[PDB]
């Protein structure tokens, strides 16, 4: 239960944080590019922790929240998905290293 | 077009120690055979029949007794080149 | 040093916004594909050639052998609900190892 | 190699259509005073 | 006398001993005695591959090739019984030694030909009534050429004979028949022929040297394709001794 | 599950007498095994000769039988090949060869018993893992 | 065909380097 | 056409069941159990210590229904072929010639629809963020006030953030 | 010992299972360790002849102390985890071992690297300080401003 | 002004469109050699016996590769760390079979790139700049050294260096995980914090600066035209950005000093990538990631698996399948 608890409160938390970026931006008088930029972590979180298991059989195959658990997630994606071969991952790698 | 190894598994080779083909580690399965007799046996292969293993030169009476005790565990099939080349009877690339 | 350089500061900082944000969005799209197992798993031409031609080897086929190992060796413990029983004899292994 | 032959035209258009787009935009920008 | 540190890295380790050009002597064979080849060394110098005609009615020829696997080609430390036969002929029976080397040569155009250059299980004989090995003695014989890869070898898709997949797993619903020759590995065992022409004899030391020619098949990649015919030419050395 | 007396009861000899080890004996046996043996025998396999493992079934078919305390203790004094045919003290650590395998120099009788105990008990705990190799890791 | 395509694209990129470097908009201080 | 249902049996006449391929796996070993899930046969990778080979276990396959109804096959290569197909579930005859099919699985319209629309939904989220921002921040789209008072953005000057009437 | 003729044993690749030639012909150990044939050590050299590993010495002259030594060194390969679990990365916990050679090599690589960085740092700074601009560009004397445009 | 003096003046001239300099004198030919050889080899090189088991791997486009699968294949395991220039080969065909191009390319490249670093220092000195941009560049450089040189030195063969190709890179990574458990190595983890953090702070800095651009333009024009190259005044308001980000978190977690901020931007990914590089360089000597395989044991002594053990299972799959024909003995010790 704690997994859905964390993932869901986490999702709404992220929504809250980005709303916070908008709210403060509006109060102070700056453009909301920080929020816009934060769209990217939200896309990652949502696709990996929600959409990905929702496509699969169950939550079981979502990432588990831990260091080694996440490593396992990586290795699983290599072995089952050949994820390194995926040009969308490649673009991500280019974006992060760039 | 047939895999000869798979085919050999359908013969007595897939049931017993084949004096003509089986890798030497297999002799560990029964008391008294490994390493001394196993070495003698693989060295003096091939054999036309199982009891020919009793004619190996130099065997002590003890060793003959052990062999007699284990004949039922033994078989002979035609030498399969794939199984005996490469020195594979001594080391077939399988460890744990 | 490098041939080109920024000359516009606004463009520079926008670009610093743009690069990692866009990268993360792209990876996100890929993972949405993996939700459906809609993978970039194979190159079909490579597989046809390699199936027919046992001397054709690339880093792509090599990596597939690695993936096959990962699946076979980690699946039973990683997916206990499946009750995978893989006898030793079916496990993919190279020589000796 | 048995590649998908459509790849060729897919790649060609992939390059030509947007590139041409840019080129049009660039040239008519230069031709403005 | 040269040591390992004199030789190492020079290429000399792949060369067979030669005898002085004064060695035109004769080494007496006592037909009542048993002899032994204590060291047989074969150093290949040319690899020739038979070209394969299109009309199949013309003559096939042997073309030169380029060695690309460096100085890793010689057979050495080969030993075996040297038997005097009823008719005075001598027969070398190979017992053991470093009696094989994988070799890749390359044809014009880029085609690489792998072969197991070998004299495994060499049985070779002279003319009858060899009272002495001389610079006119010569051996002719047969040997075995096992599959260039052995049973455990796995192809790039993980298919093999004693191990590996038994199908093209990347093409799960392909028709299997068309792939049979690639899926079902076969282990070839063929024969080769060799001639040792003795050119030099040190009757004092029991040392002979000369040239050789061998013919054998090349790698068939475990039945995936037809092998080529290969002719290997080179030099050999041997020390005879009473056993 | 716990480490019970039943788990710690192992064959003493071939006649079928048993001995019950203490938890302290078991743990000492584990420590001493790691000290003197595990470099080659980690997990009950044999790195320098994987054909021979420390599974109890393997030990039972040794000559003489090594699937009991006395057999294993004797083995650590005077190791033989699997068929009993040859004494291998010169290449296998043992009390007889404590001069060339110095780690054996400070093993006492009671230690050999503890090590033997560990080797006999561990497969009762780990099942296939003991002597199984990487497949069961 | 694929090879020609790959090498062509690559070659275009190198040509582009040339122009972006030597036929760039000059930075002008103001 | 349906080839019919494959029933595998061993030498002892026990019925064996092929372990079906889970969707996760591009490839899957061929493993046969009894009703109790005990491994009874397989297609080994390393042959040298194989104990469950179809050859050792005398595995046959019989078909019921479909074009192969009433037939039994006993030669290991054939039985193995059908076991390989059996990991995919029911076994069919395919015309692979007409389309020059390559033997590799593709997804259905369900798959493609789902993919396209999940992706578009995700991108459109960004669209909503972008235009929402432009709507609520229209006044600073081209940049911020050149005369932004440092004390409106510094701390404590106003009690309420952004409210100049709360100085 | 089990009766293999190690000299003529053909491995799966076609290269000798135990013995093969180096690129210059010397007889060497086979397997992956083909890469390590330049290795010399007191326990191995007695098996070495003019052409590398000598097969007759291998067949007849291997002493028990050499077998011992080889087993010891093989089972003390400088491989281990950061928490000192000896063995390959996939080895289970049991053996508390990391080789002194690994400790020393890694420590000193790290140190050497950072000292190269320190060299860059202080050399660059020393140059800048000597020339008089380590605190930054003089606004009224900015060198680049007195240089012609690149284009 | 004599010819040597003239040459020196042209070499160190701040007027060359691309700065040459004394480092450039080494850099240019070495980089050209590496680049030309790499392009030719990537397109047309025949298969290379990378692992020295007469099993040639195809890396070039002409031999059945695409952009993703292609590589310049590492030199043969039979060569190990031996120096294999063209003139040590009996023919070019031999050289190509044994993977000589890899050696030519990586030695010329590593040289050229070291000289690239030096050149960064050098131009900084000719221009009256502060000298340390090169130190930033020392982080990717070290990394290159790690995977092309140090790792082969430790493992005894260039055949275990990173292949020059995309899929080859993936192969090297997977095998690296199998043999060193790099994910469980804190230097790799610091590396990940370095590049994740670097990306984060990139987007962060980009977005804050962009958010606080002073209005200079109308809605129909690009905001970028509001900045003019060389203008003396700052183009955004750092006090506004600070007020914003400071309220986002809390005041004292926001920079108000642009120098110390930009220094942070420099330092974080550079230090991180230094650690990643040191990770590769130390795992080169087999000081590997944390091993908690069977670390958790119950009262009886049953192994209780953790995620570490699952990782170990995956690692085992990699280990047993990698280079499937190259191992004869049970331990893969290099
Ligand atoms: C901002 C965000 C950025 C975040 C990025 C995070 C990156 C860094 C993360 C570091 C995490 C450190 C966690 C340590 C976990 C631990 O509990 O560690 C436990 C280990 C010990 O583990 C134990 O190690 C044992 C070893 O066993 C071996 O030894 C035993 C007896 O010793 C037995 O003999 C046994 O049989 C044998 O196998 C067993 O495995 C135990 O089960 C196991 O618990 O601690 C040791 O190894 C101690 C020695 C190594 C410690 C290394 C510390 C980290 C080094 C880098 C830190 C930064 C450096 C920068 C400085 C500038
Ligand atoms: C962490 C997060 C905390 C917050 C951030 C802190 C940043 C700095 C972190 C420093 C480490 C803190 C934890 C220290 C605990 C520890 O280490 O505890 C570990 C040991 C003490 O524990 C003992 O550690 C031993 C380690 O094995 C050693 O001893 C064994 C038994 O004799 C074997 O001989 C084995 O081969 C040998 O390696 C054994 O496991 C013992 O059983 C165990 O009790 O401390 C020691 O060693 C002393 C170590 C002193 C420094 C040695 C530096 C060596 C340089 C290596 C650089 C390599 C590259 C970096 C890679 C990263
Ligand atoms: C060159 C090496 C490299 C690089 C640079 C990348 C880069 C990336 N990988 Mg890839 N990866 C690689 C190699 C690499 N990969 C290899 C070799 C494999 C094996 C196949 C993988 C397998 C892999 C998988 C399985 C996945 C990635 C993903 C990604 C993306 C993750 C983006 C991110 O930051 O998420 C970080 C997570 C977030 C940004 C979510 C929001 C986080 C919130 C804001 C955190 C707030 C926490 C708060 C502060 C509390 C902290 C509490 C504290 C106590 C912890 C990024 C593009 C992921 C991806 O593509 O996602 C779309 C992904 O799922 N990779
Ligand atoms: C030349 C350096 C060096 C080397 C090669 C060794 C090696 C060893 N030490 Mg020794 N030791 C050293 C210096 C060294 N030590 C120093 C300086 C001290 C005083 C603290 C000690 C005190 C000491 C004790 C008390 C013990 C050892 C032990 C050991 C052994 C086990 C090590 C271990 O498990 O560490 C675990 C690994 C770590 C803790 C990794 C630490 C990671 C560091 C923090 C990274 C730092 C990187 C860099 C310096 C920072 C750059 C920052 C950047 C921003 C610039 C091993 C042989 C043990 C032993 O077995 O003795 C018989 C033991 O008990 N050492
Ligand atoms: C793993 C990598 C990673 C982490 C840990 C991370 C973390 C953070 N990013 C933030 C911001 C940003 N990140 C940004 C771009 C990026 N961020 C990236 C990658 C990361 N970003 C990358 C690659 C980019 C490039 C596009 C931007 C533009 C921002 C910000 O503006 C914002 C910031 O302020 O930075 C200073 C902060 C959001 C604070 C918050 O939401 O509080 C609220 C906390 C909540 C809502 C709880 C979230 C719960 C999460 C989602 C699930 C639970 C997680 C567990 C508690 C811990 C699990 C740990 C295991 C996995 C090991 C936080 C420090
Ligand atoms: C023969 C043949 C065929 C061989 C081919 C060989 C081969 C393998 C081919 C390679 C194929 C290949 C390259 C494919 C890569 C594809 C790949 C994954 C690309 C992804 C593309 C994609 C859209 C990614 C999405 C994410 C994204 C936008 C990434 C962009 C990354 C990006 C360009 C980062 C910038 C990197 C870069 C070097 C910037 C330098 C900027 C610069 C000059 C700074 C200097 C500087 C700093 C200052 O601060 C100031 C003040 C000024 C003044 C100043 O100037
Ligand atoms: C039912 C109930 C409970 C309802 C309650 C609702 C309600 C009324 C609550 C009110 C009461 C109350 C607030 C309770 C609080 C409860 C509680 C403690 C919740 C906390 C939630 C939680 C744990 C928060 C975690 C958030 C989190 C982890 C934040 C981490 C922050 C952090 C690590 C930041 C470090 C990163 C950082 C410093 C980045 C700087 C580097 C970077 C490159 C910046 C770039 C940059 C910076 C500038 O600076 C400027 C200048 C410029 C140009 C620029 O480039
Ligand atoms: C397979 C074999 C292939 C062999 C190829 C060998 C080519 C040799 C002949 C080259 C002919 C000229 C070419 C260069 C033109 C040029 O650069 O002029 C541009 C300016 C003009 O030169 C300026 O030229 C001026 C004269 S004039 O104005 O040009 O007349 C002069 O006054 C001024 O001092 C001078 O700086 O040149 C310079 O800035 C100084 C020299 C710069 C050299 C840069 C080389 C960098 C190479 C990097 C290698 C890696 C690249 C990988 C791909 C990304
Ligand atoms: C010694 C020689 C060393 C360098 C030689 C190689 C130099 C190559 C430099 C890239 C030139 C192309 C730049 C075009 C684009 C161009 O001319 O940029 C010019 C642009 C100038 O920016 P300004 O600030 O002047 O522009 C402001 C306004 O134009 C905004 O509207 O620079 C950038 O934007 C930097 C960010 C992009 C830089 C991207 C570099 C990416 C590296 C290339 C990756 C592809 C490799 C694929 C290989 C197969
Ligand atoms: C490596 C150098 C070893 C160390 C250290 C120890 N052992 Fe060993 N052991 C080793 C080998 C190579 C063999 C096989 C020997 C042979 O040719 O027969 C063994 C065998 C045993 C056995 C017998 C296994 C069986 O019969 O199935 C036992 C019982 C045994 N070893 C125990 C043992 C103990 C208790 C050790 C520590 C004191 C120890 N061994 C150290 C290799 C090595
Ligand atoms: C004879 O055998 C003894 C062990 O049996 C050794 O201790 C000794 O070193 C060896 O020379
Ligand atoms: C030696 C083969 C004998 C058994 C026939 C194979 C199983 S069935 C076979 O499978 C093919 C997919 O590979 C289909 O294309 C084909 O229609 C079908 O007949
Ligand atoms: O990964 Mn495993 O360990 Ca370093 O060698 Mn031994 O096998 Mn091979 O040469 Mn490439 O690689
Ligand atoms: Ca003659
Ligand atoms: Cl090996
Ligand atoms: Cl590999």
């Amino acid at each position: 239960g704690l997994w859905t608890f964390i993932a869901l409160h986490g999702a709404f938390g992220l929504i809250g944080f980005m709303l916070r970026q908008f709210e403060i931006a509006r109060l102070v008088g700056v453009r909301p590019y920080n929020a816009i930029a934060f769209s990217a972590p939200i896309a990652v979180f949502v696709s990996v922790f929600l959409i990905y298991p929702l496509g699969q059989s169950s939550w079981f195959f979502a990432p588990s929240f831990g260091v080694a658990a996440i490593f396992r997630f990586l290795l699983f994606f290599q072995g089952f998905h050949n994820w390194t071969l995926n040009p969308f991952h490649m673009m991500g790698v280019a974006g992060v290293l760039g | 077009l047939v895999n000869v190894v798979d085919e050999k598994l359908g013969t007595a080779y897939g049931e017993k120690i084949d004096l003509n083909n089986t890798n030497i580690a297999a002799f560990i399965q029964y008391r008294g055979l490994y390493p001394t007799l196993a070495k003698l046996i693989v060295k003096n292969a091939p054999y036309e029949s199982v009891e020919d293993v009793l004619n190996i030169p130099g065997l002590t009476e003890r060793q003959k007794q052990i062999l007699r005790e284990n004949l039922e565990h033994f078989t002979v099939t035609e030498v399969e080149t794939a199984l005996v080349e490469g020195g594979d009877r001594y080391n077939n690339g399988l460890y744990k | 040093i490098f041939g080109i350089a920024f000359s516009n500061k606004r463009w520079l900082h926008f670009f610093m916004l743009f690069v990692p944000v866009t990268g993360l969005w792209m990876s996100a799209i890929g993972v949405v594909g993996l939700a459906l197992n809609l993978r970039s798993y194979d190159f079909i031409s490579q597989e046809i050639r390699a199936a027919e031609d046992p001397e054709f080897e690339t880093f792509y086929t090599k990596n597939l052998l690695l993936n096959e190992g990962i699946r076979a060796w980690m699946a039973p413990q990683d997916q206990p609900h499946e009750n995978f029983v893989f006898p030793e004899e079916v496990l993919p292994r190279g020589n000796a190892l | 190699m048995e590649v998908n032959q459509l790849g060729l035209i897919a790649t060609a258009l992939f390059v030509l259509v947007p590139s041409v787009f840019l080129i049009i935009l660039y040239v008519q920008t230069e031709s403005q005073q | 006398t040269l040591t390992y540190d004199d030789i190492v890295g020079t290429g000399l380790a792949n060369k067979c001993p030669t005898l002085d050009d004064t060695a035109r002597g004769a080494y007496p064979i006592d037909s009542s005695q048993t002899y032994r080849i204590a060291r047989l060394c074969l150093q290949p110098t040319t690899f020739l591959v038979k070209e394969e005609p299109k009309n199949k009615r013309q003559e096939a020829e042997f073309v030169p090739t380029k060695l690309v696997t460096r100085e890793t080609t010689s057979l050495d430390q080969i030993q075996g019984e040297l038997k005097v036969n009823s008719d005075g002929s001598l027969t070398f029976v190979e017992e053991d030694g470093i009696d094989f080397q994988p070799v890749t040569v390359q044809m014009a155009g880029g085609e690489r030909i792998p072969l197991l250059f070998t004299v495994k299980n060499l049985v070779a004989s002279t003319q009858p009534n060899v009272t002495s090995i001389t610079t006119s003695t010569d051996f002719k014989g047969e040997f075995n050429v096992p599959s260039y890869r052995t049973a455990n070898f796995l192809d790039p898709k993980g298919r093999g004979l004693a191990s590996g997949y038994d199908s093209a797993i990347a093409l799960p619903q392909a028709k299997e028949e068309e792939l049979a020759r690639a899926n079902v590995k076969r282990f070839s065992l063929t024969k080769g022929q060799i001639s040792l022409n003795v050119a030099k004899v040190d009757g004092r030391t029991g040392e002979i040297a000369g040239t050789f020619e061998s013919e054998q098949l090349s790698d068939d990649d475990m039945g995936a394709h037809e092998p080529h015919e290969v002719k290997i030419q080179g030099v050999f050395y041997a020390s005879i001794e009473p056993a | 599950a716990e480490l019970t007396p039943e788990v710690l009861t192992v064959p003493l000899n071939s006649e079928g007498k048993t001995i019950t080890l203490t938890e302290k004996q078991y743990l000492e046996g584990k420590r001493l095994f790691q000290y003197a043996c595990a470099s080659c025998h980690v997990g009950g396999i044999t790195k320098t000769n994987p054909s021979l493992d420390l599974r109890t079934e393997t030990l039972a078919l040794a000559t003489p039988p090594r699937d009991n305390i006395e057999g294993l203790v004797d083995y650590m004094k005077n190791p033989t090949t699997y068929d009993g045919e040859q004494e291998i003290a010169e290449v296998h650590p043992s009390l007889r060869s404590a001069d060339i395998f110095p780690k054996m120099r400070n093993l006492t009788e009671k230690d050999l018993v503890a090590i033997a105990g560990h080797i006999l008990v561990e497969p009762k705990i780990l099942g296939d893992k003991w002597g199984g190799g990487k497949v069961y890791y | 065909m694929e090879t020609i395509t790959y090498v062509f694209i690559f070659a275009c990129i190198i040509a582009l380097f040339f122009f972006a470097i030597f036929f760039r908009e000059p930075p002008r201080i103001t | 056409a349906w080839k019919g249902h494959a029933v595998f049996r061993n030498k002892e006449g026990e019925e064996l069941f092929v372990r079906r391929m889970p969707a996760f796996f591009e490839s899957f070993p061929v493993i046969l159990t009894d009703k109790n899930g005990v491994v009874k046969a397989d297609i080994p990778f390393r042959r040298a210590e194989s104990k469950y080979s179809f050859e050792q276990q005398g595995v046959t396959v019989s078909f019921y229904g479909g074009e192969l109804n009433g037939q039994t096959f006993t030669d290991p290569p054939t039985v193995k072929s059908y076991a390989r197909k059996a990991i995919f579930g029911e076994i069919f005859e395919f015309d692979t010639e007409t389309l020059n099919s390559d033997g590799i699985f593709r997804t259905s319209p369900r798959g493609w629809f789902t993919f396209a629309h999940a992706v578009f939904a995700l991108l459109f989220f960004f669209g909503h963020i972008w235009h929402g921002a432009r709507t609520l921040f229209r006044d600073v789209f081209s940049g911020i006030d050149p005369e932004l008072s440092p004390e409106q953005v510094e701390w404590g000057f106003y009690q309420k953030v952004g409210d100049v009437t709360t100085r | 010992k089990l009766g293999a003729n190690v000299g003529s044993a053909q491995g799966p690749t076609g290269l000798g299972k135990y013995l093969m030639r180096s690129p210059t012909g010397e007889i060497i150990f086979g397997g992956e360790t083909m890469r390590f044939w330049d290795f010399r050590g007191p326990w191995l050299e007695p098996l070495r002849g003019p052409n590398g590993l000598d097969l007759n010495k291998i067949k007849n002259d291997i002493q028990p102390w050499q077998e011992r030594r080889a087993a010891e060194y093989m089972t003390h390969a400088p491989l281990g985890s950061l928490n000192s679990v000896g063995g390959v990365a996939t080895e289970i916990n049991s053996v508390n071992f990391v080789s002194p050679r690994s400790w020393l090599a890694t420590s000193h690589f790290v140190l050497a690297f950072f000292f190269l960085v320190g060299h860059l740092w202080h050399a660059g700074r020393a140059r800048a300080a000597a020339a008089g601009f380590e605190k930054g560009i003089d606004r009224e004397s900015e060198p680049v401003l007195s240089m012609p445009s690149l284009d | 002004a004599n010819l040597w003096e003239r040459f020196c003046n042209w070499v160190t001239s701040t007027d060359n469109r691309l700065y040459v300099g004394w480092f450039g004198v080494i850099m240019i030919p070495t980089l050209l050699a590496a680049t030309i050889c790499f392009v030719i080899a990537f397109i047309a090189a025949p298969p290379v016996d990378i692992d020295g088991i007469r099993e040639p791997v195809s890396g070039s486009l002409l031999y059945g590769n695409n952009i993703i699968t292609g590589a310049v294949v590492p030199s043969s395991n039979a060569i190990g760390l031996h120096f294999y220039p063209i003139w040590e080969a009996a023919s070019l065909d031999e050289w190509l079979y044994n993977g000589g191009p890899y050696q030519l390319i990586i030695f010329h490249f590593l040289l050229g790139a070291s000289c690239y670093m030096g050149r960064q220092w050098e131009l900084s000195y000719r221009l009256g700049m502060r000298p340390w941009i090169c130190v930033a560049y020392s982080a990717p450089l070290a990394s290159a050294f790690a995977v092309f040189l140090i790792y082969p030195i430790g493992q005894g063969s260039f055949s275990d260096g990173m292949p020059l190709g995309i899929s080859g890179t993936f192969n090297f990574m997977i095998v690296f995980q199998a043999e060193h458990n790099i994910l469980m190595h804190p230097f790799h983890q610091l590396g990940v914090a370095g590049v994740f953090g670097g990306a984060l702070f990139c987007a962060m800095h980009g977005s804050l600066v962009t958010s606080s651009l002073i209005r200079e333009t109308t809605e129909t024009e690009s905001a970028n035209y509001g900045y003019k190259f060389g203008q003396e005044e700052e183009t955004y308001n750092i006090v506004a950005a600070h007020g914003y980000f400071g309220r986002l978190i809390f005041q004292y977690a926001s920079f108000n000093n642009s120098r110390s901020l930009h220094f942070f931007l420099a330092a974080w990914p550079v230090v991180g990538v230094w650690f990643a590089a040191l990770g590769i360089s130390t795992m080169a000597f087999n000081l590997n990631g944390f091993n908690f395989n069977h670390s958790v044991i119950d009262a009886k002594g049953n192994v209780i698996n953790t995620w570490a053990d699952i990782i170990n299972r995956a690692n085992l799959g990699m280990e047993v399948m990698h280079e499937r024909n190259a191992h004869n003995f049970p331990l893969d010790l290099a």
